[PDB]
RNA sequence: UUUAAAUCCUUUAACGAGGAUCCAUUGGAGGGCAAGUCUGGUGCCAGCAGCCGCGGUAGCUCCAAUAGCGUAUAUU
RNA sequence: AGGGAAUCAGGGUUCGAUUCCGGAGAGGGAGCCUGAGAAACGGCUACCACAUCCAAGGAAGGAGGCGCGCAAAUUA
């Protein structure tokens, strides 16, 4: 019944942009 | 260049000072600070109530319910209420609350509720927010330790200005937590200096300490359904008040209100004195909702 | 039995969702549809629409009384002041 | 929860408030007991001068025109033209607008087609040099906010023009006006249309006559204006004010009678009654003059909640009931002291007014 | 740092796609666009200048 | 010169939003889009600044405050327009950067 | 006297001179001889400014009591206080929960009514789904919290609003809907569903609040679409936009195009089929080709308001308050 | 094991990797697009720019430094 | 007149180590008591200055943190 918070809010990466 | 440095220097300083000057209308004898408890729900909300009041008034407090005041000083008062998991409560704390004591389970991580008041205070003016992490006794004064301490707090450091303070629990000796930890958290309660926010600024608002039916009890019987007459307490907030004026009760309706009558202030301030210490006739409780000593 | 003040504009307010539900399930009139050729709109319903466009060219001046007074005005002008 | 009214006087002061606080008016009985029941032309041009310059108001008007329901809409700008009857003055309907003007959606850019210049309501030559500078003090200043005088006219044929700009503000700045200051210097201006131009110098020897010997300091304006300009009917009349070291503005004006009743006025006659007037204004001279009194007060309400206080001389009725309609619709009531000023020989005796505002901003005003 | 800025929004490379031609026009052909017409257009005025 | 700069011997400045006199003209050149006009709180001057990138402008509405820096270099990156020399940096104590890539949210 | 015939009386801001002075003899030109005459910063100085307006506020009404005090000023904040409120529904004395706070807020001028408003909005950056426009949703707004059914919008450079069909997935974006007038510059919020619980993040979107106003004037885009039948080099011959002489004379000379992006005008009606026309266009045509024409049509929103009433509910379900379901919900 | 007791350092049993998604950043410079919007002309063009299109809501390339990397003012 | 002074130890140039003091005071200037050693780091009386409790009669007393969106070692 805990909700955990996803990866994408644990880690606020936002627009970054993507790199090989 | 040692003084062209220095000017330099000074001038940086002055650039922080710098804002939109406004009049200061806050009250010369402020209304008590509005303080909310909040977290995941089994986080330990009401555990932390009960020691920040044993920490200032010796008197005996069972079922809190509704906002408690306390004296907390010669020169500051404290109104304690929690605030649930429930998103409709949530929301109206937000409008009111003046200092916001943030619950954190450090074994467990972060939490969705955690995150959405946060979300929550930004839209609608952003108070003093002190975060408070629990649960620290499970781990084993490690590297595992000093590492979940820090990493809770450079994330934490993005969500609200930075510096805002993170407060530690150690652990639970007998149910309550130690008497030393305590007395640290309410120095920096007292300690603060608040901000006027827009809309408390703006509009006068009240945090009702009690609610009582004023009614003929014959036209209770007659029709049980009929519209009834209430009357209200609180101590009156932000700003001025008018006798005829619109009110808005979130979650009711709008209304009018019909006749309005102060009373002397209850709680009150002590008269000035050079004590040392406040005795036992200066610390007050009023809890009106919540009973005191025995009888609810 | 009696009913109650609130639940006497809840009764009316349930009324108001039940009509606003229907539409969004409804299929969307003509005007609202993007891209409508003659055969689905009615016959001469534009006429009514008040739609918004615009005109390629400038439209041909209209004569009048006025015009002709204006123009024999300078007219007048150049032949007094002899400035053929 | 709207506001029941009784009676045709003190209309333009009921529905300035009521649309500024939101709440409807009902009027009632208007002319009742007389001959022609029914509601007055240039009352009914009132109406469709807010018609035009608000935005989502609702007008109902009886058949027989005894009552009235408004309700109020939000005040939006932009370019408007109308035509004001020409039983009453164009100041006669300015003085509303100067209160509506800075609380405006867009800014207002109005031109007013009647009548300029009348006996029965304050000239639009005292407007602007007297209700104008009382705005600045607010903050209303601004490069766009100025009165123009296209043409004048005269009654009964009127035909004059007037446009009139004003800047929009979010919010009002308080004020503190309690010292009046002594009078520097008088200036006036005579105007003469469609009769000789002798008029208005035998306008100027008059009043300089009397006024000489108080101040050294006194020059009168002379305005001729010719052909559509003039207007349609003739007449002649002079305005003076008299400037403080304080910045404040006291005036007072005359007109000659219209062509169809009365007798003529002889102008050297009308010099000397005008000169007198203002000298009579100075025995009641305050921060104010005794027109602007109600625009004064209305402006102090509607600050950000600040303390604000105004020296004004004595209370004329209208004032006194604008009062009392203030605290109906905005429930704010003034603190009134009065100043004896006994022995320091100025004159008649001043009253303080001091109130503080009501909460209030313009949420017309778009945010972008 | 205009160019962070750029990079950020250029992070979503889907680009707008085309429409085809209706199917019960089909017959017909390929609906022509812009790209299409320009290859017609700069045929017709080569000629034209030619001759 | 000590105090020659017209930011007072500072490395920034602050300033209130008065207009976007971009966004008000209707010239889509999105070089004149992304001019405000700001007065500084320290001397009260009126100067145009710019804004780093157009949809940036969503996040700044009329009478905020904001931090302004200087503009040395790269003043030709701009199309053809006199007297760039200021830029905006932050608007409430927050970047404008952070706030654009979804790294922080605006506090009230 | 202000605060303890008259009617059908002219209309004049004009104190008449009920007693006028001789202004002949001496002794009242007296009375009126002594009237006529015989480094810091701006920030600094704006600072001084308001601090003397700061003393002042506080020193005017401290000599009058507290009954005089109320009456001038009204109730002043600190003041322990007693409200009485009339009408209140009876469900929410029988179901008072004494957890659940109760919060009185005073309203502004006009606050009370309802219009239009438009916002500023950009949909949460953690939310998993996206906002479809003419879906109902809830707000919290000032101090009320409701329902309503928004028209999402964006700008373009010339100054027209168009009609978005959804919010757009990183960017801000205009709404507009009916509802109770707030003041500008405040900030809300929107949620989907108040009642159960989600694993998911709960808050839909945010922003500010913008513009106050009866009319939205948002319109949206209507193209009416026509197929060739004859050419002639570069006059070709159109069919299927209109269905009758009647029609075709009211868009004549307006800008049509095709999809190759052939630019052209319409010219005159024709009268062999019903609704055909002729129309000239910059060069030759091809039977595939499709013209159409774009035109802007206004749209309107439904007066729909709905206030969440989730203290008039039960002890047990608080928490469940429910109202009208979206589209994907349907 | 350490130590008054405990932590830390050193030993050490058992789990712990294929997109090894157990996912390095900061700054600079380029490419790609529709029945999309605006502005100006030299018919079919150019600038600016483009998550917004008719209907529909259930992760391109190159360069420099690398757990580090820029901007602004003064300056040498 | 924070600064010194010295001292020991040393192969890859010493990011070594430590001590030694000039006095005075205990809310302010005087008087007084003990002891081998103090005109006391501690009692008392008078005067001066503070502040606390009370049934209003009387009684008992002798140092640092913030002002940089920021106060936990002011501890165990
Ligand atoms: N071990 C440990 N347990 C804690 C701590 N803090 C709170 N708890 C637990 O929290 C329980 C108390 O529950 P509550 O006082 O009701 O806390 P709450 O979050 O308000 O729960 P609700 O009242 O249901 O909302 C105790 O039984 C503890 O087991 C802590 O710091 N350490
Ligand atoms: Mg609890
Ligand atoms: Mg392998």
């Amino acid at each position: 019944a805990k909700r955990a918070i996803t990866y994408q809010i644990a880690k606020n990466r936002g627009l970054t942009p993507r790199r090989k | 260049v040692r003084m062209a440095r220095s000017f330099h220097r000074t001038q940086d300083l002055k650039t922080k000072k710098h804002h939109i000057p406004v009049v200061d209308r806050t009250p010369l004898e402020p209304p008590p600070i509005v303080v909310v408890v909040m977290g995941p729900p089994k986080v330990g909300k009401s555990t932390l109530i009960q020691c920040l009041i044993r920490n200032f008034t010796r008197q005996k407090l069972t079922e809190i319910r509704g906002p408690v005041t306390i004296v907390s000083g010669k020169k500051r008062r404290l109104t304690i209420i929690e605030c649930g998991c429930d998103i409709n409560m949530m929301i109206d704390l937000a409008k009111v609350a003046d200092l916001v004591l943030m619950l954190i389970d450090a074994s467990f991580g972060f939490e969705m509720e955690t995150f959405e008041f946060l979300n929550i205070c930004q839209v609608h003016g952003f108070p003093k927010i002190m975060g408070v992490l629990t649960h620290l006794d499970s781990f084993k004064h490690n590297k595992q330790l000093k590492k979940t301490k820090k990493r809770l707090k450079h994330r934490f450091w993005t969500e609200v200005y930075p510096g805002a303070k993170l407060f530690y629990l150690s652990g639970m000796v007998h149910g309550e937590y130690q008497n030393q930890e305590i007395h640290n958290l309410g120095r920096f309660i007292t300690v603060m200096k608040f901000r006027p926010l827009t809309w408390q600024t703006s509009h006068p608002y009240i945090l009702a300490d009690r609610m009582e039916d004023l009614t003929n009890p014959e036209d209770i019987r007659t029709n049980i359904k009929c519209d009834r007459k209430v009357s209200l307490y609180g101590y009156l907030r932000g700003a001025h008040l008018k006798n005829k004026s619109q009110i808005h009760m979130p979650g009711v309706g709008d209304f009018a209100v019909s006749d309005i009558s102060f009373l002397p202030d209850p709680c009150a301030l002590p008269e000035q004195q050079k004590k040392r210490c406040l005795n036992e006739k200066e610390k007050l409780v009023y809890a009106p909702l919540s009973g005191v000593g025995g009888v609810l | 039995e009696v009913k109650s003040s609130f639940e006497k504009r809840q009764e009316k307010m349930n009324e108001k969702i039940a009509s606003l539900e229907k539409e969004l399930l409804e299929k969307k009139p003509w005007q609202l549809q993007g891209e409508v050729t003659a055969q689905k709109r009615p016959e001469n319903s534009l006429l009514e629409e008040t739609l918004h466009f615009d005109h390629a060219v400038r439209m041909a001046p209209v004569i009048t009384e006025e015009t002709t007074l204006q123009l024999e005005d300078i007219i007048k002008q150049r032949i007094r002041d002899q400035a053929w | 929860h709207s506001l029941s009214y009784a009676g045709c006087n003190f209309l333009r002061q009921r529905l300035v408030l009521s649309t500024l606080s939101g709440r409807p008016v009902k009027i009632r009985k208007i002319r009742a007991r007389d001959d022609n029941p029914g509601l007055r032309d240039f009352e009914a041009s009132f109406i469709r001068l807010l018609d035009k310059i608000t935005n989502g108001s609702r007008i109902e008007i009886n058949q027989t025109g005894t009552t009235l329901y408004y309700q109020p809409g939000l005040l939006y700008g932009g370019s408007v033209e109308h035509d004001c009857s020409v039983l009453r003055g164009i100041g006669y309907y300015l003085e509303s607008l100067l209160c509506l003007a800075p609380f405006m959606k867009h800014p207002l850019k109005i031109v007013l087609r009647g009548v300029t210049n009348d006996q029965v309501d304050p000239s639009v030559d005292v407007l602007k040099a007297t209700a104008l500078p009382l705005l600045k003090q607010f903050g209303i200043d601004g490069e766009s906010f100025e009165l123009k005088i296209v043409r004048r006219g005269m009654p009964p044929g009127g035909g004059g023009e007037v446009v009139f700009s004003c800047p929009v503000r979010k919010v009002l700045k308080p004020i503190q006006l309690t010292d009046p200051g002594k009078i520097k210097r008088i200036r006036g201006m005579a105007y003469s249309v469609r009769v000789s131009p002798q008029m208005a110098n035998r306008i100027v020897d008059s009043a300089r006559s009397i006024l000489n010997k108080f101040i050294p300091d006194i020059y009168i304006y002379t305005d001729h204006m010719k052909g559509v300009n003039s207007g349609k009917s003739p007449g002649f009349g002079l305005s003076l004010v008299a400037e403080t070291t304080s910045g404040t503005f006291l005036s007072a004006e005359l007109a000659s009678n219209p062509q169809g009743q009365g007798a003529a006025v002889l102008p050297e006659d009308l010099g000397r009654n005008c000169a007198r007037l203002l000298l009579e204004e100075i025995y009641r001279g305050g921060c104010v003059d005794s027109t602007n009194q109600s625009l004064a007060l209305l402006l102090m309400t509607l600050g950000q909640q600040d303390v604000s206080k105004v020296l004004l001389g004595p209370l004329s009725p209208y004032t006194i009931e604008f009062l009392r309609h203030l605290k109906s619709f905005f429930q704010i009531m003034f603190k009134i002291e009065t100043k004896p000023c006994g022995e320091e020989l100025k004159g008649g005796d001043k009253v303080l007014m001091t109130c503080v505002g009501i909460g209030f901003s313009n949420l017309s005003k778009t945010l972008k | 740092m205009a160019a962070a800025f750029r990079k950020a929004a250029k992070s979503r490379q889907r680009e707008h796609r085309e429409r085809s031609q209706p199917g019960f026009r089909k017959h017909l052909g390929l609906l022509e666009k812009k790209k299409d017409y320009k290859l017609r257009a700069d045929d017709y005025r080569k000629k034209q200048e030619y001759l | 010169a000590l105090k020659a700069n017209p930011f007072g011997g500072a490395s920034h400045a602050k300033g209130i939003v008065l207009e976007k006199v971009g966004v008000e003209a209707k010239q889509p050149n999105s070089a004149i889009r992304k001019c405000v006009r700001v007065q500084l709180i320290k001397n009260g001057k009126k100067i145009t600044a710019f804004v780093p990138n157009d949809g940036c402008l969503n996040f700044i509405e009329e009478n905020d405050e904001v931090l302004v820096a200087g503009f040395g270099r790269k003043g030709h990156a701009v199309g053809d327009i006199p007297g760039v020399r200021f830029k905006v940096v932050k608007v409430a104590n927050v970047s404008l950067l952070a706030l654009y890539k979804g790294k922080k949210e605006r506090p009230r | 006297l202000i605060y303890g015939h008259k009617a059908d009386s002219l209309d004049c801001s004009r104190f008449l001179v009920e007693a006028p002075h001789d202004w002949d003899l001496e002794e009242v030109m007296n009375s009126i001889r002594d009237c006529f005459v015989t480094e810091s910063t701006y920030f600094d100085d704006l600072k001084g400014e308001m601090q003397k307006q700061a003393q002042l506020n506080r020193a005017e009404f401290e000599d009058q009591d507290d009954e005089a005090r109320v009456q001038y000023e009204g109730f002043r904040p600190g003041m322990y206080v007693r409200i009485e409120i009339e009408n209140v529904p009876c469900e929410f004395v029988q179901n008072f929960d004494p957890h659940y706070p109760i919060i009185l807020g005073g309203l502004g001028n006009s606050e009370g009514n309802v219009g239009y408003v438009q916002m500023r909005l950009k949909k949460h950056r953690w939310y998993k789904k996206i906002l479809k426009s003419r879906d109902p949703i809830i707000f919290s707004v000032g101090w009320r919290r409701f329902q309503t059914i928004p028209l999402y919008y964006i700008e373009d450079h010339n100054g027209r609003q168009r009609l978005l069909k959804y919010t757009p997935q990183h960017m801000h974006c205009g709404a507009a809907f009916w509802g109770p007038i707030t003041p500008q510059g405040t900030g809300f919020l929107a949620i989907q569903s108040v009642s159960g619980i989600m694993p998911d993040f709960r808050i839909a979107a945010t922003g500010v609040v913008l513009d106050l106003d009866k009319s939205i004037k948002i319109v949206k885009k209507l193209k009416l679409t026509g197929f060739p039948y004859k050419i002639f080099k570069n006059t070709s011959f159109i069919k299927g936009m209109f269905n009758s002489a009647l029609e075709v004379a009211k868009f004549e000379g307006a800008v049509i195009r095709t999809v190759s992006g052939i630019r052209g005008q319409i010219k005159k009606a024709l009268r062999a089929p019903e609704g055909a026309f002729r129309a000239s266009f910059e060069d030759k045509l091809l039977m595939s080709d499709i013209v159409f024409m774009r035109t802007w049509y206004p749209v309107s929103i439904p007066a729909f308001y709905n206030p969440v009433t989730s203290l008039l509910k039960p002890v047990g379900e608080k928490d469940t308050w429910s109202g009208m379901r979206t589209t994907g919900q349907l």
